[PDB]
């Protein structure tokens, strides 16, 4: 019994997580009222590693939900599976953070970060042994950003040796709502080097490029994006929620993906991704060409451009073992260039027989590449843009913030870079 | 898509090797240190055959055969050659030699000696090593003995071919360097081109202090030799000038008088070997390319001299044999998308 | 070739075939090293608190 | 009789652990309920069997066995299993949570604080001897529990019970059956503290395992159930002199003498044959001959490396079935004549034999086939030292970068324990080098 505990802040954090929820929900046999209606024992093998068993055989989700407004906790709520999380876990204000990192970290979100914790060691405390904690939320907007990190700054004080992990939606231009969402992305991103052990990099414009280049998708929409989050989300978590000992629970995951630290940022993967020719079956072949291919990678960045310090890979299905060992092991000998020789055997496979609704066989990929840095240096940039002439920094000084810290996460997010640098030569 | 890495730099032989595997297109060269390869070109001296053969999927093979060092060592050589039944202490195509410390041979040595300095017999030896560019050549065990005790590594004293066959004209020595190379299979493939480094000066057997008649290397020739390039462009005749001239001369062939025997010993050498260096039902494959060194006497009979392990080539024949290498000893193993004579025997 | 101490029984027999002649830390110590480790992990944790204390 | 009790420790140690005692039971014709028909001394004995189970009033045979895992999903498959009613719940110990494949964790961090329930129920086994000869301890050098608890467990076994011997049956790593990273730091971490605690040891590299199932069984993947049951068929073959009446490593001292002259090298080799998979048709009964010949290919030892380039110090071969001493020195002197077989100059160039008649025992619905003869050769060659080289070459390349080096701190151990153990397989490497290269 190696329960997780679940929570999603802010807008972006909650509609991802209750996606996932529904996700997930449907592979375990979990109905939208929590009475399971399958026909596999492995459904509830570990069935309690994300749900808490109640009365009546039913199976409540181990999440809290939590915002700082109403709103979209009341969609969630509304939605398919909202009846199935649990009443108290909806935790919530009424003064909305406006996309403010500073309302959500220092100002509204103090006011309302005790009662989370509350909820967390009430879930904590029934866990038989808790594994660790896992955290949906944008990093561009105030609540899942802000106060955001705000929690698992303050999980980690009370839970000081338990693995803290999250899936962070990284802002775009090219799918903004604020101008000031380089500035929140950079104060959370020196939070999550300090304060986190995996931290699944999803960057909303490489969902974007993917919906319109890829899935041909015309105008994607946020609901869009959250599909392709789902499907990750529900495959980086299937070596937690289906038998096996590759990746088996969160701590030696990080055990084997993170070599140092600080450089615990992933580039999440997933395959196949077809338009609507999508009753095709894939070959195994395809399968590793598209799995490894940066068309189907989430973190916006050319792999080819750095190096892989680790890899997992998460193939689901009725396929042949040996016929994904032989596929896998061509990929690295015949782009050996891009995988740090001082690593031996940096590439684990894991394999898994039920694949995700319908579909005969997919693959997930979570990578650990030094390429990562693109990503934080987009950010840095349009930070330091914005930061040279003090723009919109009123909005953050007017809730208590001083410029000091401002040029602190700077450097501290630069230094990131420095850091994937030095590793990638 | 095949990988291949290299670790001896100073090879001129698998340089030009490595640049015809790029010209196919289809192999790829990686850092030194990357062990995922298909193709090792590894170092001469402890070439860590331990890692070799432990990659998922990946079938390795290196230009080496772990312990044919028993071969190509000058000390070795002797060793193999006294023990291995299969030689006998009466090979009857290898020079009667002895190993010299400065276990040791040093009492038979001067046994066999005085036998021949009673029986009125040609008496000049040669002391010889492997840590040589250091050589010495004398008829008295005296001076033979005293040379070693002033190194310190281990020598070898074998008997001096006296009676050389000499090539006229000019009257001078020569030896004759073969090419072979055996692949992952064990088969062994005499390359069909040959060559005798031949001696710019006048063979004297009445003064072995001027070693420039009696040593037949490249390089000696080539520094202290002053008729260099006289007789042939770069004290170099190959098989076909030199088949031609046994004809005209000794009214017999390269194929008949020589050939046969060389082949022989090439066979004799490495079928001994094969049990302690075939890498047949093993982890990873070998293959390697040896240079034979042989002298011929005025009677038209065949010593073996010594065996290169890592022996370069004649600058005409570059080509040719290194493109034979990638033919039969790599796209044997990792196909594409005869200069070679094979010498059949029995496993 | 000599074969010796040929040793049998109903369930089997062994012998020796020659074919050539010839030619700790103290139960105090392991504590002191268990608990120093542990002593370094509670520095460290408390290093941590105090840094998110501050 | 003197009895041995084993001790299983992490899933590889369990799950193998788990497929020796099926085998012990059906080699001994022990039931999974306990009974032994052919066992007319109710209640207790002194057979030979009895040095590896105990006998309660009601007739049932106990394994002398431990189960160490600090996870309990493992040990859980023993307790529902078929075997369930041979041990009882003392001799299954279970924590919550694992040691993450983290050497540091599982030595220091929570060995630390479950080693003294260990030793209580091992000292438990204890009293139920009269006369002890050692223990048996099952591993792998990978696993964050294989690795670091056992090294704790062995500094404390040689405290509690220092005139008694210790074997390993160690897992060595292979990336095709592992997903961990960090498996080098682990196995050198471990191989350091526990040198000096072990008195023989047995490595299995499950790359060897993993091959000889694909190549001789057709196993396409194979599975650690497949990898399971021909690693405790090579353990019988070790174990069987002690379960068996005879006369050669009657004893775990003799194991010792008899394989390990120098303290540091005791790392015999093992070889096994034959491996013929029961999908066949029907295969031709290998003769003593082609199955002693066998042991010196390289295609099937527990670890892959070139005995014709090192020098043996000691060697035994063990024949299980239709074996006459008469065959045996026809084959060895065939194979003397043929193979490389090169001696250190100060030990003797002999073959210690020893036959059981009854032939290998498989288990049913097994991957293995039914063979009238098989042998199974400990010799100890310096060229088992290819393994270290290849571990300890790994290691080098991930401790230059410091790579995951953070995660050890973190529980505890100092940086300086890594270059401790470093030093010391080093050192280890170059007794095998001064011992067989000239
Ligand atoms: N041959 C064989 N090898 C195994 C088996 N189980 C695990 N391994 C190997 O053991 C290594 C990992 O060690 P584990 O036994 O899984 O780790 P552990 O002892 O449980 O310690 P933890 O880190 O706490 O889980 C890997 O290299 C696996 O290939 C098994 O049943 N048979
Ligand atoms: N027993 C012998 N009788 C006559 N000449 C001999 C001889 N041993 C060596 N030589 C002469 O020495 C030369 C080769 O010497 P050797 O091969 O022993 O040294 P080396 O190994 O440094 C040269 P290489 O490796 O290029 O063949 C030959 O040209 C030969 O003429
Ligand atoms: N992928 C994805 N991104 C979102 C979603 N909603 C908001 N975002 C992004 O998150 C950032 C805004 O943060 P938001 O969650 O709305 O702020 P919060 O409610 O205060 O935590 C912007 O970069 C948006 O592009 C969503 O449903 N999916
Ligand atoms: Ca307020
Ligand atoms: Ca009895
Ligand atoms: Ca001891
Ligand atoms: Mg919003
Ligand atoms: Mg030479
Ligand atoms: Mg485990």
């Amino acid at each position: 019994m190696r329960e997780i505990v679940h929570i999603q802040a802010g807008q972006c954090g909650n509609q991802i997580g209750a996606k996932f929820w529904e996700v997930i929900s449907d592979e375990h046999g979990i109905d939208p009222t929590g009475s399971y209606h399958g026909d596999s024992d492995l459904q509830l093998e570990r069935i309690n590693v994300y749900y808490n068993e109640a009365t009546g055989n039913k199976y409540v989700p181990r999440a809290i939900l939590v915002d700082l407004e109403p709103g979209t906790m009341d969609s969630v709520r509304s939605g398919p599976f909202g009846q199935i999380f649990r009443p108290d876990n909806f935790v919530f204000g009424q003064s909305g953070a406006g996309n403010n990192w500073a309302k959500g970290h220092y100002t509204e979100g103090a006011e309302l970060v005790d009662s989370v914790l509350d909820v967390v060691r009430k879930e904590s405390e029934s866990c038989d042994c808790l594994q660790g904690f896992q955290l949906t939320h944008s990093l561009g907007g105030g609540t899942g950003s802000g106060m955001g990190t705000l929690l698992i700054s303050k999980i980690r004080e009370e839970y000081p040796d338990r693995i803290m992990n999250t899936f962070s939606v990284m802002p775009s231009p090219k799918v903004s709502d604020t101008v000031v969402e380089p500035y929140n992305a950079t104060l959370s991103v020196h939070q999550l080097v300090e304060n986190t052990d995996e931290t699944y990099c999803i960057d909303n414009e490489a969902l974007y490029d993917i919906c319109f280049r890829t899935l041909k998708l015309t105008t994607p929409t946020y609901g869009d994006l959250n599909h392709l989050v789902s499907a990750t989300m529900s495959g980086v978590t299937t070596c937690l929620r289906f038998p096996g000992q590759l990746n088996a629970d969160l701590r030696k995951l990080a055990v084997n993906m993170v070599p140092f630290p600080r450089l615990h940022f992933f580039m999440p993967g997933f395959a196949p991704l077809t338009s609507r020719q999508q009753y095709r079956a894939l070959t195994v072949p395809e399968l590793t060409q598209q799995m490894f291919d940066s068309k189907n990678m989430m973190a916006a960045c050319d792999p080819r451009h750095g190096r892989y310090l680790t890899v997992a890979a998460i193939f689901r299905g009725r396929m042949s073992m040996k016929e994904v060992d032989e596929q896998m092991l061509n990929v690295q000998n015949k782009n050996s260039s891009y995988f740090v020789e001082w690593i031996p055997n940096n590439v684990k496979t894991a394999v898994c027989d039920i694949p995700p609704r319908g579909l005969k066989m997919s693959a997930t990929f979570i990578g650990n590449s030094t390429a990562i840095q693109e990503l934080f240096k987009r950010i840095s940039e349009q930070f330091t843009a914005m930061f040279r002439r003090k723009a919109f920094l009123h909005w953050y000084t007017g809730e208590g913030m001083d410029e000091m810290e401002f040029t602190e996460a700077e450097s501290n997010m630069n230094d990131l870079v420095s850091e994937y640098q030095q590793y990638q030569d | 898509m095949y990988t291949f890495v290299v670790r001896d730099e100073n090879s001129s032989v698998y340089a030009e090797v490595s640049r015809l595997l790029l010209a196919t297109g289809q192999w790829k060269r990686l850092r030194k240190d990357n062990p995922r390869f298909n193709l090792m070109l590894g170092e001469r001296n402890r070439l860590p055959f331990g890692r070799l053969g432990h990659e998922p999927g990946l079938v390795q093979l290196v230009n080496y055969y772990r312990g044919a060092d028993k071969l190509c060592r000058k000390a070795s050589l002797v060793k193999l050659i006294k023990t291995s039944p299969e030689l006998s202490e009466s090979c009857t195509w290898f020079p009667e030699s002895y190993v010299i410390y400065p276990t040791d041979e040093r009492e038979v040595f001067l046994a066999a000696y005085n036998r021949r300095r009673e029986g009125r017999e040609g008496n000049v030896w040669i002391a010889k090593s492997s840590a040589g560019a250091g050589i010495l050549i004398s008829s008295e065990a005296s001076e033979l003995l005293d040379f070693i005790d002033e190194q310190g590594q281990v020598h070898v004293i074998q008997k001096y071919l006296e009676k050389p066959l000499l090539l006229e004209p000019g009257h001078r020595k020569f030896d004759i360097r073969s090419w072979v190379l055996v692949d992952h299979l064990y088969n062994i493939y005499l390359y069909r081109e040959g060559v005798l480094r031949t001696s710019s000066e006048p063979y004297n057997s009445a003064n072995f202090q001027d070693k420039t008649c009696h040593l037949t290397n490249h390089c000696i020739q080539k520094e202290y030799s002053k008729n260099y390039g006289r007789y042939e462009e770069g004290n170099e005749m190959f098989f076909e000038e030199f088949n031609q001239y046994l004809m005209d001369a000794l009214n017999t062939t390269l194929e008949n008088s020589i050939l046969l025997q060389i082949k022989h010993i090439i066979r004799s050498c490495l079928m001994c070997i094969e049990p302690a260096i075939s890498t047949k039902h093993l982890h990873y494959q070998s293959f390697q390319l040896f240079g034979f060194d042989f002298m011929v006497d005025e009677e038209l009979k065949v010593w073996l001299i010594e065996v290169n392990g890592a022996p370069a080539c004649a600058q005409k024949l570059y080509a040719e044999l290194c493109q034979g290498i990638v033919d039969v000893a790599i796209s044997s193993v990792f196909p594409l998308a005869s200069i070679f004579i094979k010498l059949h025997h029995h496993h | 070739m000599e074969v010796i101490e040929l040793n049998k029984c109903t369930s089997g027999q062994s012998f020796e075939v020659i074919l050539k002649p010839p030619s700790d830390p103290s139960l105090e110590e392991i504590q002191k090293k268990l608990e120093a480790a542990e002593e370094r992990r509670k520095y460290q944790e408390a290093e941590l608190l105090k840094h998110l204390a501050e | 009789m003197r009895e041995c009790i084993s001790i299983h420790v992490g899933q590889a140690g369990v799950q193998i652990g788990n497929a020796c005692w099926e085998l012990y039971c059906l080699e001994h014709g022990i039931q999974p309920d306990g009974q032994m028909p052919s066992d007319k001394t109710i209640g207790g004995g002194d057979d030979s069997f009895n040095t590896f189970f105990s006998e309660t009033g009601a007739g049932k045979h106990v394994p002398r066995a431990v189960f160490v895992d600090l996870e309990p999903t493992v040990i859980d498959e023993v307790r529902t299993g078929t075997y369930r009613q041979l041990f009882h719940p003392e001799q299954l110990i279970t924590g919550k949570e694992d040691a993450a494949n983290n050497y540091a964790r599982g030595h220091y961090t929570i060995g630390k604080e479950i080693i003294d329930l260990v030793l209580d129920r091992i000292r438990k086994l204890a009293d139920q001897c009269t006369g002890l000869q050692g223990f048996l301890v099952f591993h792998s050098f990978g696993g964050g529990t294989g690795s670091g608890f056992t090294s704790l467990l062995m500094e404390r076994l040689s405290v509690d019970y220092g005139k008694k011997s210790k074997l390993e049956f160690s897992i060595y790593p292979a990336p095709q059956v592992s997903t961990a990273v960090v498996e080098p730091y682990n196995s050198i971490l471990t191989t350091h503290t526990t040198l000096e605690h072990s008195d023989c040891a047995f490595m299995v590299d499950n790359e060897a395992i993993y091959d000889i199932c694909r190549r001789n069984l057709d196993i396409e993947r194979p599975t650690y159930t497949n990898l399971n049951r021909l690693i405790s068929q090579i353990v019988s073959s070790i174990t069987a002199s002690l379960r068996f009446d005879g006369a050669l490593n009657v004893d775990l001292t003799e194991f010792q003498t008899n394989l390990v002259p120098y303290p540091r090298i005791h790392f015999p080799l093992a070889t096994y044959a034959p491996v013929i998979s029961a999908e066949k048709a029907y295969h031709e009964q290998l003769s003593v001959a082609e199955i002693t010949n066998a042991c010196f290919e390289p295609a099937n030892q527990m670890v892959k490396c070139d005995p014709r380039h090192g020098k043996y110090m000691a060697c035994c071969l063990l024949y299980r079935g239709d074996v006459v001493p008469k065959d045996v020195n026809a084959a060895i002197a065939t194979i003397k004549t043929k193979r490389s077989i090169q001696f250190v100059d100060w030990c003797p160039t002999g073959f210690k034999v020893g036959i059981n008649y009854q032939p290998p025992t498989v288990v049913p619905g097994g991957d293995l086939a039914k063979v009238q003869r098989a042998v199974c050769m400990l010799s100890n060659t310096t060229a088992i030292a290819e393994a270290w080289a290849r571990l300890d070459h790994k290691f080098d390349l991930m401790y230059a970068k410091r790579a995951f080096v953070h995660w050890y701190v973190g529980e505890g151990m100092e940086e300086g324990e890594f270059s401790e153990a470093r030093e010391d397989m080093a050192a280890l490497e170059k007794d095998y080098e001064e011992v067989g290269v000239d």
